């Protein structure tokens, strides 16, 4: 799903990606990177690119994060405002403050989850949704 | 409080 989600996020111009219960992979297109990335998390386990990394273990249940509960109620979630938003549905809050991300939308694909994010403000536009799934 | 130290527990892990 390496090249899918290149595709993808490359396409929509957004920064980041990820597919999801533990990883499943990610790709960077913001401003070899991606593969800079995994690297590095695989070597230190004993902007923006800190939030990406970090990710890499913050890991649901069902029903918990952003993830779990798109996965379990089946439904996407869009998010704005991702620099002043709660913990109680946003678990990686403090983590997105760092960065400046304003959006971050998360729903349930492929039999997982598909998250994507960007660093500016765009109103729910749900046929971006679509995108990932036709563009795939 | 709960969301800053889930960042210091991965953060010191690496």
């Amino acid at each position: 799903l390496k090249k899918q989600l290149a595709v993808s996020v490359r396409n929509i111009q957004w920064s980041y990606g990820i597919f999801w219960l533990e990883w499943g992979d990610g790709y960077y297109n913001g401003d070899e990177r991606s593969e800079q990335l995994r690297e590095l998390y695989e070597s230190l386990s004993l902007d923006t690119e800190w939030y990406y990394l970090v990710c890499m273990s913050f890991v649901f249940n069902i029903g918990e994060g952003i993830p779990g509960g798109a996965l379990s109620n089946g439904e996407p979630i869009w998010l704005c405002n991702a620099e002043t938003a709660d913990s109680k549905v946003f678990t990686r809050s403090l983590l997105a403050k760092s960065a400046s991300l304003q959006t971050v939308v998360c729903f349930p694909f492929l039999g997982g989850v598909l998250e994507i994010g960007t660093t500016e403000h765009i109103k729910e536009d749900m046929n971006v949704i679509q995108s990932v799934k036709t563009l795939f | 409080t709960e969301q800053e130290e889930d960042l210091i527990i991965r953060l010191h892990k690496l």
